[PDB]
DNA sequence: ATCTTCCCTATTTAAATTGCT
DNA sequence: AGCAATTTAAATAGGGAAGAT
């Protein structure tokens, strides 16, 4: 590897980086180094070139592509290294940036006018309840609305009038309404409980007129008259001139505001709100010290009076203005040019040369990567990102362990921690034992990286470790919940960090089908927000349903419409890149996405069907599923075994179902040597982690290394009874599976856990589908709702899987890829597709995906909750002693193959099952006994 | 303190001539006798060498050794036929991996095991020829080179004494050196005290292969003071076996090509860097001693 | 003032403080603290500590006190005599509980028992939480707990190593 | 392989000492043994409990025991018989799929050293915890198979070489390695002084109850048999960071220090016996520790 | 099993029986009564029992 | 508008000296 | 002997103004 590093730094920092860059490369003179170094040499050079201080101006070239660029060095757009750099380059009709500046400046000088009431003064001094009857943002909104109703609010002297209690402060003037919504929602968004309003309201002001004081601001309301008697000590020199210059700025630019569309207004006001909380939290974090008394805004850690309200408003204004400037004029730090990506894929990765069919100069890209598992999907996503140049992306993945797997792939192929940042925000205690030096695994949290210039506008220089890893990451391999808060939050400033993260970075969401329906709705909201700033969305899901692919394209198309009309460019359409392991297709799609997507789906189906059938599923006829499991285990051991040893996966639905199947199979008298494992999610930290590592090392069938992790000498049935934790994110390879039916994507995923690593075709049948789910004996009205898309609004007419599924069927992604809306009441696949198009629709609703008008409100974050689960309290095992109503029990010790013990950790119990003892056990975790 | 760069992937490579080697402002550099200060990339240097009129200091040697750069001094040869004595500072403050030295000792003390290792290392130069084929000079797979390496392999297979190995060593060196001489149409005699460019390019490559061999041996902690091939003529240490594994494959055709094209010594330095870097000859030698040690 | 160290070692089978108290008792019974040798403890946080430190002005040698503590030699350690310009001197504080002062009211004021209960019924009952030792008293035949706390340095000491007045 | 330990696996106690009865003698009048009586003095004081604030007004007439030497005898005499029994490898509740493998894995145990340290803890005065403290003269007489042994100056912390302990250790190791039993009548005479207060073992009282119960057989002060059994097996100097001999426990755990020395660092007895029945090479010290546990006994099942 | 509760006391009461320290011999008294009619079944049948 | 020349303008590099280890 | 702090100063870059085509 031959690199060349050029440096244009000033001051003695130029000399301090010369020591390190002259420790690793030869000096060619004139502050230019050039030579041969290794991969990790480049890394050590990155780590000790960035850590040496601020102001490092380093460009590295590997062959002729830029390896890395330290700082905001413009470096290369076409040629490299400029000369007479200077200012005043373009100076356009910027319009919408002047609009955002005027809105943020006018609102930020009015965002805390409502702290001047006597209640907030005695709240800061501390002789009343610290919770206000009406929040000060609403009081400042009442001030601004009363001033606007009285005088002309855009060109007049200010003077705060006598204000009363107003239920609504939103009128008709679109720009005033924007300023009012920025003022009122600078801490939290208003929440609308009204069902008719949630049913009908769509527009900007027409929804904003329904935002009343009862949506969170009106806490208790007994001291309203003191909350609206206000002093007017803000009339000073610099506050009045700042208010005048920003109001006239808005006055001069609001003529382009009425030429915007609804989508524009929503996205622009979201940006304005994010910059306003950025400036407000930035000025509230630091201590300024000086004060002019008689009025105060915030309190220090000692509770003393600080940050008087005139200079507080001025500081929040300038900090929000500077926030806006750096978030709207940033050339963000991108990743290194990974040299182990750009070469050609060989063999089964040979489809990854589809990036040589995509244009490298497209400003936008919507990848739908429909490639099957085991083909290197995430490596292909990184290849697609690097085809357009240097990489800046957020790999948002479900589960901690899948982020760990993608991080380990990124580490061992070409990516160091100067470009990658693995973020899992829980600090799990799963450590690697055996040998610390001989590990060559366990990707960790260090991020030598490079701190971006956006950290100076965040509160108190961003944060410590976690938010520095969030914001400053070129490549952010993260759990997805660090990105879905970009679309907005209920309370606080947790929106700004993923918002500013997704503003300048691409978004790569892998296996989006494993998320929930509301989770997929907020993920497509994130896709729309990412496309709002021209970034590229890579979706990587093999079993995509047309509905999902369509609504994600429509979210990207609305976002790219926002980005196109935001830079005053005519919208040519979205560069959609359909991708699988058999080919690629790049089309400029502005309309008719459905026929092209279904034609690519049909081409992928015909490229999947002439291949040999790997998963032949038979739906059993035996009604009782207990003895159906027994007979199917006996049949698939007598048919599918490797010299007497067979691996079976009993995929069931819920935990007590799993322990019921386990306790039946343990007490089942047979000549077969059944060896039973329980693989559900309710387990203690230690025990769970141990199951994972063992299962990953015994079900690895790409080699014969497993022969030494199990007793393959004696003919044995190694059976793993598992819940849907096996069908998501597990690289497992079973000889056969017996599936309790809950949804068709569960069938396809548990087909993907059988012969995942081998290529031998089954002869007779490798999957035995149960006749009924076990909830049929508990609830015959609805049985597929647990881990399925059946529900109270979408009920199957019959629950028989002979009626709702094929008796003999080759299970692949084809049934999920096709998409059928008719006959959803008597087939599982059409039931699935129905729900997917009836929840992820092209409407705005309130919990929908095109959400417009409601982004202003708190409604999409309350009624569409990301990871909406049950109450979930956590019973914690502390050194062998349980906390709550747990009561350790003893398992049946009949056929347990492996049982790992646990002493620490915690189990997640729903509040429903907290009533009784969860009865934790070493073999199977939680049950009802 | 990080992984400190592994030795087999270290890339830079110098022999410094007529310059006092010092440290300015953090980095190791060398200052010639005209005021020119050229920096040494000590974190990626494999070895440095010191010719006549050179002088290194203490903290420069420390920054080379603690980073792990083996340093030798080129002069010291005073006999008529032999490269006599090269003085070589080992970085022993870095505590080395141990069991590779134990394996080398368990093969060194057993006489039949040393002979067995002597056998495989004599055909290691034969496979070096086969793997590292240059674009210029001779072709390795011609009838003459294959006939002589076949006679060499047949003779070293039936060998039973180290003096027979020394004799067959002499016929091998005479055979290759003279065949290269024939190809480049010159008369060649290997004298280290000769003004002919085919000779002092060969001594420069002797110093280069010496530095490569001590970096390969020090990367596995192997001392020069365990020569598995020994004799009256062959008394230099283990460096005169792991250095001349790669004469007739790497250095000697490169030395003959450099003495045929006939620019200065610096193109030969840079060509040695280029071929030791492109084919990873250092990592190749380390991996070969790796498959030697555990067998 | 020069000083010497007596550190209790290997006293796990028996508490460390029992060995400390027996060191105090054996230093009392075989002289040592005539009027001028005093004790201090470097580690009173909540325990009395495991180091006895003797800061006699005239000078304590190793031989006399190692002959004195011949009985504790299995689990004792004596350091060489070092010097210290300031030692942190402790004194004796004692507790009274009901009947103690009642008998005082018998023998000083000459009042009867019931009125002595009457003047002291709602009073007394202090509780010392200071670090302490447990001392065999030989002249008065009962074993008790003696409490030590920090006070200003006094020229004269008792027979136990604590300050006077 | 993978010889999994039985859940019922237990071993009997092989060092059985009697209760250490305590008498008052003189140093030169060793035959006149008068039994040390536990006196008991009453103490008047109100009750102070966390659960009953209403009962603190009146009650709790407590009467705390004590035990001193009489004011005419200056020597405390402690008599107990330590019974070492053989076949320490026989499990009483275990069986012989695991215990027989233990027999054939701990046959190379040097019982000589094990027994030495047992008889040295017998003789040096490890069985005399708080009443060897402050004694100007320590003496131990061991009577074994009509043989009398005299010990005067043995430092208890290190196991130094004396041919007297060694002599008994021979027959003790011959018992412990083979089949049978041996009985050591141990009488300790410690000259504490005239009327010095002695230390019997303590019965467990409740958080309330009385202050302290001293151990009584038929009115006379004594010390617990298991407490002496703690003394005899206090031979463990082979754990990592071994400073003082601790009692040989299956986890190397001392309660009074609040730490366990062999727990959680792969040197606990259970991992070593599973290593023995799976046949990895043990050193001499941990195998001696395992044999000392099997001599101590206890149920090892899970 | 778990080694992290090797700390703190086990502290419980058991029953014990020792000889008093004035007598050194344990006597065990019992009466063993062997009884005849061993082949008759007390409550079983009369064919299988006599065979 | 474009481009050049020149004057601020101070920001930015290189040398120089010298205790300190 | 290397370096560090710290001064000192020479030079590099840029912006504004004015004069040419
Ligand atoms: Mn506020
Ligand atoms: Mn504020």
């Amino acid at each position: 590897m031959f690199i060349r590093i050029k440096c244009f730094s000033k001051q003695p920092i130029a000399k301090k980086v010369s020591r390190e860059v002259s420790a690793y490369l030869e000096y060619t003179g004139n502050n230019t180094w050039e030579g041969h170094i290794s991969g990790q040499g480049v890394s050590n050079l990155q780590t000790k070139l960035i850590n040496v201080g601020k102001g490092v101006k380093v460009v590295c070239n590997y062959q002729d592509k830029v390896l890395f660029a330290i700082g905001n060095v413009a470096m290369s757009d076409t040629g490299s290294v400029p000369k007479y750099t200077t200012k005043k380059v373009y100076k356009p009709d910027d319009s919408i940036f002047t609009l955002k500046q005027g809105l943020v400046g006018v609102a930020a000088l009015w965002h805390d006018l409502g702290k001047a009431n006597s209640y907030f003064q005695r709240k800061l001094r501390g002789e009343c309840n610290p919770s206000d009857p009406v929040r000060h943002e609403w009081v400042s909104g009442v001030i601004v609305s009363t001033f606007a109703k009285g005088n002309d609010w855009l060109s007049d002297d200010f003077i705060i009038p006598e204000v009363k209690h107003s239920d609504n402060v939103f009128g008709d003037d679109q720009v005033l309404n924007a300023v009012l919504w920025l003022i009122n929602t600078h801490h939290k968004k208003g929440l609308v409980e009204d069902p008719i309003y949630r049913a009908t309201k769509t527009m900007f002001t027409e929804t904003l007129q329904c935002v009343n004081v009862n949506g969170g601001w009106f806490n208790y309301g007994d001291n309203i008259d003191e909350c609206y008697k206000i002093d007017t000590s803000f009339i000073t020199d610099t506050y009045v001139k700042q208010l005048n210059r920003y109001r006239k700025k808005l006055l001069a630019t609001k003529h382009i505001w009425f030429t915007l569309g609804e989508d524009q207004k929503i996205a622009i006001l979201q940006e304005c709100r994010v910059a306003l909380m950025l400036g407000d939290s930035n000025f509230s974090s630091d201590l300024i010290g000086g004060d002019g008394s008689h009025l105060y805004a915030n309190l220090d850690e000692c509770g003393n009076l600080k940050q008087t309200l005139t200079q507080h408003l001025l500081g929040v204004t300038d900090c929000a203005l500077k926030a806006l400037f750096t978030i709207n004029h940033h050339k963000p730090v991108k990743a290194n040019f990974i040299p182990t990506i750009a070469e050609k894929g060989e063999g089964k990765f040979a489809w990854q040369n589809g990036v040589n069919m995509v244009d490298s100069s497209i400003d936008n890209m919507f990848c739908i990567n429909m490639a099957s598992t085991g083909k290197g999907k995430t490596l292909a996503n990184l290849k697609l990102l690097q085809h357009f140049g240097n990489v800046r992306c957020s790999f948002g993945l479900g589960m901690v362990s899948l982020t760990k797997q993608t991080a380990k792939q990124f580490l061992d192929m070409g990516v160091d921690y100067n470009s990658a940042a693995m973020v899992t925000g829980f600090s799990k205690s799963r450590f690697n034992l055996g040998s610390e030096s001989l590990d060559q695994d366990e990707v960790s949290v260090e991020y030598w990286g490079q701190t971006s210039s956006l950290s100076k506008v965040f509160p108190n220089n961003n944060a410590g470790f976690k938010n520095k890893k969030l914001l400053s990451a070129p490549i952010l391999v993260t759990t997805t919940d660090h990105l879905v808060k970009a679309s907005g939050v209920k309370k606080g400033n947790k929106q700004m960090l993923p918002y500013v993260r997704c503003m300048h970075s691409d978004l790569v969401l892998d296996e989006i089908d494993d998320y929930g329906i509301e989770d997929m709705v907020v993920l497509a909201r994130l896709v729309y927000l990412t496309a709002c700033y021209g970034n590229k969305v890579i979706i990587s899901s093999a079993t995509i349903t047309p509905a999902i692919s369509n609504i994600f394209y429509e979210a990207y198309s609305s976002g790219y419409k926002v980005f196109c009309a935001n830079k005053q460019t005519t919208y040519k359409g979205v560069n959609v890149v359909w991708w699988d392991e058999f080919g690629i297709k790049v089309e400029k799609v502005t309309d008719q996405f459905s026929n092209l997507n279904t034609r690519f789906v049909n081409k992928r189906i015909t490229n999947l069907l002439e291949s040999t059938p790997k998963h032949k599923a038979l739906v059993v006829d035996q009604d009782d599923n207990m003895e159906a499991v027994k007979q199917s285990i006996t049949t698939l051991h007598n048919a599918h075994n490797s010299g007497g040893v067979s691996f079976g996966l009993i995929r069931t639905t819920t935990i007590k179902d799993c322990v019921a199947v386990t306790q039946e199979l343990q007490n089942w008298e047979t000549d077969l040597s059944i060896k039973i494992l329980c693989y559900h999610s309710r387990f203690v930290g230690d025990t769970k982690a141990q199951m994972e590592e063992y299962l990953s090392k015994v079900l690895n069938r790409k080699g014969d290394e497993y022969k030494k992790f199990v007793d393959t000498t004696t003919p044995t049935a190694y059976i793993v009874v598992a819940t849907p934790v096996v069908e998501v994110g597990r690289d497992f390879d079973f000889d056969w599976a017996i599936i309790e039916p809950s949804s068709e994507r569960s069938i396809v995923q548990c087909a993907g856990r059988v012969l995942r690593h081998r290529s031998s075709t089954p002869t007779t049948h490798n999957i035995h589908i149960l006749k009924y789910p076990f909830k049929f004996y508990r609830n015959s009205n609805i049985c597929y709702d647990v881990a399925g898309y059946e529900s109270k609004g979408y009920k199957l007419k019959s629950k028989n899987m002979l009626d709702i599924y094929k008796k003999e069927s080759i299970v692949n992604s084809v049934n999920r890829l096709q998409g059928d809306a008719a006959f959803y009441t008597k087939s599982l696949t059409a039931l699935e597709h129905k729900v997917l198009l009836d929840k992820l629709t092209t409407d705005i609703a309130d919990t929908n995906v095109f959400v417009g008008g409601w982004q202003l409100t708190a409604n999409p974050h309350e009624y569409c909750k990301w990871r909406r689960g049950t109450k979930n309290e956590d019973l914690v095992l502390t050194d062998g002693k349980w906390s709550g109503n747990v009561t350790t029990t003893k398992p049946i010790q009949s056929k347990i193959w492996r049982k790992w013990q646990g002493e620490n950790g915690s189990i997640t119990v729903p509040e429903y099952l907290l009533d009784k003892t969860i009865c934790y056990n070493d073999f199977y975790g939680g049950y009802e006994n | 303190m990080q992984k400190q760069i592994l030795t087999s992937q270290k890339r830079n490579m110098y022999i410094l001539s007529r310059c006092k080697v010092l440290v300015k402002n953090g980095q190791v550099c060398h200052l010639h006798e005209d005021g020119n200060v050229y920096t040494v990339p000590y974190a990626n240097t494999v070895f440095i060498g010191l010719a006549e009129g050179t002088s290194i200091t203490n903290e420069a040697m420390s920054m080379l050794a603690a980073n792990g750069v083996i340093v030798f001094w080129t002069k010291g040869g005073g006999y008529d036929m032999f490269a006599a004595d090269i003085i070589c500072h080992l970085p022993q403050a870095d505590y080395r991996p141990t069991k590779y030295m134990q394996n080398w000792v368990r093969l060194w003390l057993d006489e039949e095991k040393k002979l067995s290792a002597a056998k495989e290392i004599l055909k290691m130069r034969v496979d070096s020829l086969s793997t590292h084929v240059h674009d210029f000079g001779v072709d390795v797979e011609n009838k003459r080179v294959s006939s002589i390496v076949n006679k060499f392999d047949k003779g070293v297979t039936q060998a039973t004494s180290f003096e027979s190995l020394l004799g067959h060593e002499g016929t091998f060196v005479k055979s290759l050196y003279k065949e290269y001489a024939l190809e480049y149409e010159i008369e060649f005699k290997r004298d280290h005290k000769s003004a002919d460019n085919y000779n002092k390019f060969l001594t420069l490559g002797n110093y280069y292969a010496y530095g490569i061999a001590r970096s390969s041996l020090w990367a596995l902690g192997i001392d020069n003071s365990f020569p598995l091939l020994h004799g009256s003529t062959r008394r230099g240490g283990l460096v005169f076996d792991v250095a001349d594994i790669i004469k007739t494959s790497i250095i000697l055709p490169l030395a003959f090509h450099a003495a045929d094209q006939g620019m200065s010594n610096t193109e030969f330095k840079r060509s040695c860097v280029a071929y030791f870097d492109k084919n990873d000859i250092l990592a190749y030698l380390i991996n070969n001693i790796k498959r030697l040690c555990m067998e | 003032y020069n000083t010497i160290s007596i550190t209790v070692v290997d006293a796990d089978d028996v508490g460390v403080n029992f060995v400390v108290s027996k060191v105090l008792s054996t230093l009392h019974n075989k002289g040592i603290f005539n009027g001028e040798v005093g004790v201090t403890f470097p580690r009173m946080d909540k325990n009395v500590g495991d180091i006895i430190t003797l800061f006699s002005k005239t000078g304590v040698d190793r031989k006399v006190l190692t002959s004195t503590l011949n009985t504790l030699t299995d689990f004792i350690h004596i350091g060489k005599p070092k010097e210290a310009d300031k030692v942190k001197t402790y004194r004796k504080v004692d507790t009274k509980s009901k009947g103690k002062l009642i008998r005082r009211c018998i023998k000083r004021k000459g009042v009867s028992a019931e009125t002595a209960e009457s003047l002291y019924g709602n009073y007394k009952g202090e509780k010392c939480k200071l670090p302490y030792i447990v001392v065999n008293s030989k002249s008065t035949g009962q074993r008790f707990s003696m409490f030590l706390e920090e006070c200003e340095n006094s020229e004269k000491f008792n027979s136990y190593g604590l300050c006077i007045v | 392989t993978k010889l999994k330990a039985p859940a019922v696996l237990a071993y009997s106690r092989k060092i059985n000492p009697t209760n250490a009865l305590m008498f008052a003698v003189n140093w030169s009048d060793r035959d006149n043994t008068t039994a040390v009586m536990v006196g008991t003095k009453t103490v008047a004081g109100t009750q102070s409990v966390r659960g009953n604030p209403n009962d603190a007004d009146k009650g709790n007439i407590q009467t705390v025991n004590f035990a001193n030497l009489p004011h005419n005898k200056n020597t405390l005499l402690v008599k107990y018989n330590v019974k070492f029994v053989g076949d320490v490898f026989k499990a009483e509740l275990g069986g012989g799929e695991y215990s027989n493998t233990l027999q054939t894995a701990l046959e190379n145990t040097d019982f000589g050293t094990l027994a030495y340290r047992y008889v040295y803890n017998i003789a040096a005065g490890r069985t005399l915890w708080r009443n060897r403290v402050g004694a100007e003269s320590i003496e131990t007489v061991i009577t074994v198979n009509d043989q009398t042994f005299t010990f005067s100056d043995l430092l208890v912390n290190e196991f130094d070489e004396d041919v007297d302990v060694a002599e008994i250790a021979d027959m003790v190791a011959g018992v412990l390695s083979g089949e049978g039993f041996v009985t050591l009548k141990v009488e300790h005479y410690m000259l504490l002084g005239e009327g010095s207060e002695v230390f019997p073992s303590q019965e467990f009282v409740e958080n309330s109850k009385l202050s302290k119960q001293l151990f009584d057989l038929n009115g006379q002060a004594a010390m617990h048999d298991q407490k002496i059994g703690n003394a005899i097996r206090t031979i463990d100097t082979w754990y990592e960071d071994a400073t003082t001999p601790i009692a040989v426990e299956p986890y190397g755990s001392v309660v009074r220090n609040g730490v366990a020395y062999r727990a959680g660092n792969k040197t606990d007895l259970f991992t070593l016996m599973d290593g023995a029945v799976n046949g990895k090479s043990l050193t001499e010290e941990d195998q001696m520790f395992v044999t000392a546990n099997l001599i101590r006994g206890g149920v090892f099942g899970g």
